[PDB]
């Protein structure tokens, strides 16, 4: 019960959830892609993406922290520091 | 009672002749030996009192109080031997001398055959408690508490002296046995009104009665642990024993006299308990719990029914032991965190499991969990007062809520929740503290099996 | 696997206190209960009998258990 | 309102907070996934109706009326995540988060059964007590007159320097002890 | 200005650092162990155990059990001679002189 | 339309419905900046006194001691006997006492009068 999670699995799952988005493409999606600068999306898209990961990982990320999760590596960093990976 | 006074008078040079490192061990050993020998007073009868001579006697009422007193003194020496480790040798020996003198004074007071001897010994108990409070207290304003305590006691007890000398000059004696056999009814006159007031107000002061209880929330806080224990667990019961002795002499006026005073408790023990709902100081909360229990004792003694008497003495013994244990718990937590604020130290169960268990046991014994002695006493008081009148069950029943509503509250904030971050000096439990709390608790749970020796003189 | 050290308060002191408390209780509890059961089994209880004419017993003869009589 | 770094919430932050809370409440009221997706698309279209606005006062009481409508149409029992405050599992294992400094109070008999871990803890304590002086030296100069204005802390600047006030964040207890 | 001369606040004494097996009694270990021995012997082994033995074996306390035995006689008398179970007068009414009115 | 929130003593107004939160005036900006600076200074002082390796003890909180002394010992030096305090003391200090005394005197007089005329059922009441 309660299997542990590894950081490679964390970025695999985050890229999996990102790669199913219809306002994104699975070609130029990378782990160091800025959402509006290097990818070209909206702030509404940003908060909705944050809500999508909040539904995916089963816990609530506050808005003060949610405004700064701006790249997939930063989302992986926040999940990593929240869930205490590499123990 | 010359088999117990002389051992204390020999304990006095025993603490004036030991070395600077062997006073505590020798005093503890010999006081525990005297506590072991204290059980010979249990040779009682259901119809007669154990009389030794013309000056000392002991029925089934004073005997549990004596046993509690000279069982509490070794516990006092254990509880007060750490925060005085920095003191001078002469002052340490003086502290032990005051404690030994106080124990001798109490065991001479509880066995006084005649009432004038009881009165003078009762006022003589003032001196070491006042000295301890005004000398070894911690806070700044301890002088105000000592002055308030001394003046409340003296202003109560001097009309008691005048009434006692008037009674002795009127009838002829002050022996309790003679007054049991030479009692006279007091008619409903204003002279007998002021006689009842003069004979009662001293004990209502030292119980304390609600309204005159203001000397308790100060003198129970700024005093050290030994002074707090001797104020909480003995002297209130000294006043109760005095009131029990005196109320035989004041019939049948009390049946129409005690209407305000009883009800001065019958509401007061409500709102004072409500004060424990909104207290930031733990020791003040314990003192107000003692106020509520002594108000229940006041009601039980003043209605003068037998079941009320049994409930009064049982609740006296149980509340004395429980309040001493709670004061020791407050002193230990204050020693660990250097503050008496209740909201400061939180989450102590995650750091101190055994101390949390002792906190749980003390709080459970405070809320009258059956089959402990406190439940027996308070239940007997409730039966007697319901025999007195019906609606008063409400005035007890709501108290049954509020007591729990603070006691478990005292259990929650100090033990349950996220622990404080900046407090990182919580040492593990000392063996001395655990020994002291087990010595407080285990006699109560053992007397829960056989309560028939602490149910009063008329069982 | 991946065993992690469970951070806990020091449990030596309370366990030592409980152990020595149990030891010092039992070191006198066992001999007194052995003496009590040997009094009950070997010495035994008393028997009720009516008072004979011309005998005035001592006070401790008015009780049943040998420990109470002692 | 009450934020650690900023002294106020701007209009964009208020709009995004309203959007996220509206999506959470709409997901609570629309339990089935397809109904929730349809009404989330409808709510996104409604939000994009007034996205391109040029008057700040118009956006102000439009946000006021939108918040009033969201208050009227909220779920009385919104869905709360187990780890979020107000949840069923909120701060439960916080009862088992024993702090690390209690390990300094252990007996030497029970310290001998974990030798290597306590040696590494001693090394970490030495590192903390040698980094405290340079971290407070860094924080003294970087602080302007009147103290810091924001709650944000400066990072490590020089090589070999640890960030200031790092012990009670790095050595915080784990989520699952 | 400066106030009156006074020492700074002395810190609290952590007893476990100077002695890993101390017990909050005294600095030296031998007198501390002696204090532990005397408290656990004369506090639990001597007074508590023998006290429980003593209170468990009081010699028929307050004669109360004896009273039950006396009751075991008395009704046995009053169920033999046909007397009523218990008189409603504690004393003999033939030795009472009421105040005449 | 909608049912407007009416705040009470036990039901506070929601924070997002406050008009004062929607004010963009300069004075509110300097007030927010000043309280943020005060909070940052206090937080900096706390974590400076908190992360010290040399310190092993209680970090003193002046606000807690201030609150305890305001609650406990500073209530009587700042008391003035006026008509409001006198009325609140007369309504709450002696009113319940005289009310309880009157109702209990009436009940006990009724019980004694019923008992002395031999009508109360006291046949099996031998414990008192």
């Amino acid at each position: 019960d309660a299997p542990p999670l590894t950081l490679e699995g964390i970025k695999d799952r985050v890229l999996y959830v990102l790669k199913l988005y219809d306002k994104i493409d699975p070609e130029k999606l990378s782990v160091n892609s800025h959402f509006m600068k290097d990818l070209g999306l909206d702030s509404l898209d940003q908060v909705e993406i944050i809500m999508a990961m909040e539904d995916e990982f089963g816990f609530e990320i506050p808005d003060i922290d949610a405004e700064k999760l701006m790249c997939p590596q930063e989302i992986v960093d926040y999940i990593a520091d929240k869930k205490d990976v590499y123990e | 009672m010359l088999k117990y006074i002389i051992p204390t008078m020999m304990l006095m040079p025993l603490t004036w002749l030991s070395k600077n490192s062997m006073i505590w061990i020798n005093t503890t050993l010999h006081s525990l030996l005297i506590s072991l020998t204290s059980l010979l007073l249990l040779n009682q009868f259901g119809d007669n009192s154990l009389n030794f001579s013309l000056t000392f006697f002991s029925d089934s009422l004073s005997t549990p109080l004596l046993i509690l007193t000279m069982w509490l003194l070794p516990l006092m020496l254990m509880a007060s031997q750490h925060h005085l480790s920095k003191e001078n040798l002469a002052r340490k020996k003086l502290f032990i001398s005051m404690l030994i003198l106080l124990q001798l004074f109490l065991i001479m007071t509880f066995t006084a055959t005649e009432l004038i001897f009881f009165y003078i010994m009762f006022e003589a108990t003032l001196v070491p408690t006042l000295i301890i409070i005004t000398r070894w207290g911690n806070q700044t304003e301890r002088l105000n508490a000592g002055l308030y305590f001394l003046f409340y006691t003296l202003a109560g007890s001097l009309p008691l002296l005048v009434a006692l000398i008037y009674i002795q000059n009127t009838m002829g004696s002050l022996n309790f046995l003679i007054l049991q056999y030479w009692v006279q009814p007091m008619p409903n006159s204003w002279s007998n009104t002021f006689m009842w007031l003069a004979c009662m107000m001293a004990f209502m002061v030292k119980m304390p009665l609600y309204g005159l209880h203001l000397w308790l929330p100060k003198a129970h806080v700024e005093a050290p642990i030994a002074g707090s224990m001797v104020l909480a667990a003995i002297l209130l019961k000294l006043g109760g024993y005095g009131m029990m002795r005196i109320t035989l002499l004041l019939n049948p006026i009390t049946d129409f006299m005690a209407y305000p005073f009883i009800m001065l408790s019958l509401w007061g023990m409500i709102m004072t308990s409500s004060i424990c709902l909104r207290q930031t100081d733990l020791k003040s909360l314990i003192a107000y719990s003692s106020v509520s229990h002594m108000a229940l004792v006041i009601v039980a003694i003043l209605i003068q029914t037998p079941w009320s008497y049994m409930g009064a003495t049982a609740l006296m013994i149980a509340h004395g032991l429980t309040s001493s244990m709670l004061f020791c718990l407050a002193n230990s937590n204050y020693e660990r965190v250097h503050s008496r604020t209740m909201i400061l130290a939180r989450g102590l169960q995650t750091l101190l499991p055994l101390m949390a268990a002792w906190w749980l046991l003390a709080s459970l014994t405070n809320l009258a969990l059956p089959p402990s002695i406190n439940l027996i006493g308070e239940l007997f008081v409730v039966m007697s007062t319901f025999s007195w009148s019906n609606i008063t069950i409400i005035l007890m029943g709501l108290n049954m809520v509020i007591t729990a509503l603070y006691s478990l509250y005292m259990l929650i904030t100090t033990q349950r929740g996220k622990h404080t971050h900046h407090i990182n000096n919580i040492l593990p439990s000392f063996t001395r503290e655990n020994a002291l709390m087990s010595l407080h608790m285990l006699p109560l749970l053992l007397l829960s099996l056989n309560p028939k020796i602490i149910l009063g003189p008329l069982y | 696997g991946k065993r992690l050290f469970i951070i806990k308060p020091s449990g030596f002191y309370d366990k030592r206190f409980l152990k020595l408390l149990r030891f010092y209780i039992l070191l006198t509890g066992i001999p007194v209960v052995i003496g009590i059961t040997l009094i009950n089994v070997f010495i035994g209880e008393a028997e009720l009998a009516e008072i004979p004419e011309g005998y005035v017993p001592e006070h401790w003869e008015y009780f049943k258990h040998p420990i109470s009589r002692w | 309102a009450f934020l650690p770094s900023a002294a106020y919430l701007t209009h964009q932050q208020k709009v995004l907070q309203l959007y996220k809370r509206a999506l959470r409440h709409l997901e609570s009221r629309c339990v089935h996934r397809d109904k929730y997706r349809y009404f989330a698309c409808l709510l996104r279209a409604r939000f994009d109706e007034h996205k391109n606005e040029k008057d700040m006062v118009k956006a102000t009481q439009l946000l006021r009326e939108a918040e009033k409508e969201f208050w009227h149409g909220q779920h009385p029992q919104p869905y709360i995540f187990p780890e979020s405050p107000g949840g069923t599992s909120y701060e439960r294992y916080e009862c088992y988060k024993v702090p690390e400094w209690c390990l300094d109070d252990w007996h030497p008999s029970e310290k001998a059964m974990y030798p290597d871990y306590f040696a590494k803890r001693e090394q970490w304590k030495k590192l903390r007590r040698e980094s405290w002086e340079r971290e407070v030296k860094q924080l003294q100069e970087e602080t302007p007159v009147g103290g810091p204005r924001t709650e944000a802390l400066p990072p490590a600047r020089k090589q070999g320097d640890l960030p200031p006030l790092w012990w009670h964040i790095v050595t915080r207890p784990r989520e699952r002890p | 200005t400066l106030r009156w001369q006074e020492d700074p606040e002395p810190e609290d004494e952590n007893l476990y650092e100077k002695n890993p097996d101390s017990h909050g009694y005294d600095k030296d270990p031998a007198v501390d162990v002696w204090n532990m021995r005397v408290v656990f012997f004369f506090g639990f082994s001597i007074v508590l155990v023998l006290g429980s033995t003593f209170v468990a074996y009081l010699p028929d306390y307050r004669m109360q059990e004896w009273a039950r035995r006396e009751a075991e006689r008395l009704v046995k008398y009053r169920e033999a001679h046909g007397l009523p179970l218990m008189e409603s007068n504690c004393f003999d009414p033939s030795k009472i002189q009421l105040p005449e009115d | 339309s909608f049912p407007k929130y009416e705040p009470s003593r036990l039901a506070s107004l929601p924070t997002t419905l406050d008009p004062a939160e929607y004010d963009i005036s300069s004075e509110t900006r300097k007030a927010q900046a000043e309280r943020l600076a005060i909070r940052s200074r206090l937080k900096r002082e706390y974590q400076l006194q908190y992360n010290d390796p040399s310190r092993r003890g209680v970090v003193e909180d002046p606000a807690l001691i201030r609150w305890t002394c305001a609650r406990s010992a500073n209530v009587y030096p700042n008391f003035r006997p006026n008509t409001k305090t006198s009325l609140l003391g007369a309504l709450f200090g002696i009113g319940p006492l005289i009310f309880w005394y009157y109702v209990f005197k009436t009940d006990r007089d009724r019980k004694e009068k019923l008992i002395q005329e031999g009508k109360l059922d006291r046949t099996f009441n031998i414990s008192y």
